[PDB]
């Protein structure tokens, strides 16, 4: 079976850095658009990240470019989104997905994704 | 003659063996030539009965359809019913080629030249013909494409209009045009499609007024997005040149009373929910290189949402039935004798 | 298409789930 297996994320003060990886299995990455999208309860989709094809081009959502950053790791099939400067409007479930992008005229074609890894960015 | 009756049909096509495009191999393989001059034989004053919602011809297409496309565009990945299955996923040469569907021998098929025909009931003006009009088995959601117009005026056909749950058809008089891109500028995965505004604004405005005519003349219609469920039914999804296009269709669809171009964002998408079956189907990347298409918007698949002077419709689709539906309408398989 | 998952899908958005032909359609 194909499968995306998530990790990382969690609860940090504004402005602090976490990191989050999907790691495939059923798939070879760099044939394909990997990446995240994230939504908060009650909330539409927003486009997060997305990496692609064999020299790993990589796509940001306007809100999160500068601050996050995707990266591939081959041998682990392994995607992984370094995300700095933390705003808590980034406060939202994120989720891996396939056919990865970060148009947000076209967030909701993603319908073959990882189920959650929270991230919450709070004060506290 | 004759009767109403079921046999198998076979198809004819102008395919060329020496096209490697897949629809051309298919039918290269699968039918037979096409008469250069066809006959027809016109019964002018004799009535018969339709249903395009109960024609057989409609399986029998869908079958053969199901056949091409798994013979011609074979994903890298298919999950189906517990199975993974691989194969060989090259990229191929994929544009549509009119199909013939012909009766063997001992029958004929019925046409009906009725140019309102609802596609229910009586027809008067029919003629008897070997072999149907060409129909290009163009595989989409939401839009009807390289179809066949209206002769005349608009027309929507619904096994039952009082029914929200049956999709209504609408069969345009004139041809929208939709051009498709993937740029080669890069996102290789990113296209769009370019449609005339004023053209589609009053196509919709003459699809409502056809509409009133069915519902009442004094109901308020507004066109609404999808409710929601797969990419494939939420967007105007289509094959353009063997590349699943997904075209958000909110601009196309959300219009009630109140540029130059419309502009609909695309993604060319690589795992697909599959038509054939229940499933997924994984491709291989988007080509390099040109991928455009130029297609005859010619109809449209609705739901009514039904449920107080307001008449809401939606996009449909998904039963490529239907789609077949849309061209087999006017088609009936009869026994000679 | 699945109903029943399909309209497990379409619940979560307080829509009703039936099938359109092998895809999922929330009503
Ligand atoms: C099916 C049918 O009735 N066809 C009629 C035929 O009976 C009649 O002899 C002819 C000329 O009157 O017009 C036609
Ligand atoms: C279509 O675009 C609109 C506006 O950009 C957006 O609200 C909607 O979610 C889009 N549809 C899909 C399926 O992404
Ligand atoms: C019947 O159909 C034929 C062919 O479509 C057409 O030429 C004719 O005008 C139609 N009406 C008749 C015969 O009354
Ligand atoms: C598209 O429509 C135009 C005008 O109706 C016609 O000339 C052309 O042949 C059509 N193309 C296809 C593929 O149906
Ligand atoms: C197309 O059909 C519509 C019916 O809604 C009619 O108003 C229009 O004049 C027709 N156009 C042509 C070119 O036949
Ligand atoms: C189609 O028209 C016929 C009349 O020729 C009528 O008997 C039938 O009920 C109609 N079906 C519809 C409107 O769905
Ligand atoms: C169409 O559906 C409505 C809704 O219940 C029903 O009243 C009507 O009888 C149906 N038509 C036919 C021909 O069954
Ligand atoms: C669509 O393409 C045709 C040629 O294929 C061109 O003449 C027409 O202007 C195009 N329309 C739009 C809206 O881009
Ligand atoms: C419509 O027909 C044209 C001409 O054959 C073709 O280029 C285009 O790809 C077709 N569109 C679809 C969706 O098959």
């Amino acid at each position: 079976e194909v499968q995306l297996v998530e990790s990382g994320g969690g609860l940090v003060q504004p402005g602090g850095s976490l990191r989050l990886s999907c790691a495939a299995s059923g798939f070879t990455l760099d044939y394909y658009s990997i990446g995240w999208f994230r939504q908060a309860p009650g909330k539409e989709r927003e486009g997060v990240s997305c990496i692609s094809d064999s020299d790993g081009r990589t796509y940001y959502a306007d809100s999160v470019k500068g601050r996050f950053t995707i990266s591939r790791d081959n041998a682990k099939n392994t995607v992984y989104l370094q995300m700095n400067s933390l705003k808590p409007e980034d406060t939202a479930v994120y989720y891996c997905a396939t056919d990865c992008t970060v148009d947000p005229s076209l967030l909701y074609v993603m319908d073959y994704y990882g189920k959650g890894t929270q991230v919450t960015v709070s004060s506290a | 003659v004759w009767k109403e009756a079921t046999t198998t049909l076979f198809c004819a096509s102008d395919a060329k063996a020496y096209d490697t495009e897949v629809h051309n191999v298919w039918a290269t393989h699968a039918c037979v030539p096409t008469d250069p001059n066809p006959q027809e034989v016109k019964l002018e004053n004799v009535t018969e009965n339709f249903n395009m919602w109960k024609n057989n011809m409609v399986e029998q297409m869908h079958e053969d359809i199901i056949s091409l496309w798994d013979q011609s565009l074979k994903p890298c990945v298919k999950l189906t019913g517990g199975s993974v299955i691989t194969q060989a996923c090259p990229k191929v040469s994929f544009e549509p080629i009119p199909i013939h569907y012909c009766a063997p021998a001992g029958f004929a098929i019925l046409k009906c030249n009725d140019k309102k025909f609802n596609g229910t009931g009586p027809c008067t003006n029919v003629s008897t013909v070997q072999c149907t009009h060409g129909i290009r088995p163009v595989v989409s959601t939401q839009l009807l494409l390289n179809g066949s117009l209206a002769e005349e005026e608009i027309v929507i056909r619904s096994e039952n209009f009082t029914n929200n749950a049956k999709t209504i058809i609408v069969q345009l008089n004139e041809s929208v045009v939709i051009n498709c891109t993937r740029p080669n500028n890069g996102d290789i995965r990113q296209a769009h499609c370019n449609l005339s505004k004023t053209q589609w604004e009053n196509t919709l405005e003459q699809i409502a007024i056809k509409l009133k005519e069915q519902f009442g003349n004094n109901k308020t219609i507004i066109f609404n997005p999808s409710s929601g469920g797969d990419p494939e039914i939420v967007t105007h999804s289509f094959n353009c040149g063997g590349e699943f296009f997904y075209c958000n269709s909110t601009q196309l669809f959300t219009w009630n009373d109140t540029g130059r171009n419309i502009t609909l964002p695309c993604r060319i998408k690589q795992i697909i929910n599959m038509w054939q079956e229940v499933g997924k189907a994984m491709y291989a990347p988007p080509i390099r290189g040109q991928i455009r298409c130029s297609s005859n918007i010619t109809g449209l698949l609705l739901t009514r949402d039904g449920g107080n002077g307001t008449e809401i419709f939606r996009p449909g689709g998904g039963d490529m039935r239907d789609n077949w539906r849309s061209e087999l309408y006017k088609y009936k398989v009869v026994k000679i004798e | 298409x699945n109903l029943h998952f399909c309209q497990l899908r379409c619940k979560s958005l307080g829509l009703l789930g039936r099938c359109a032909x092998t895809y999922c359609a929330c009503v």
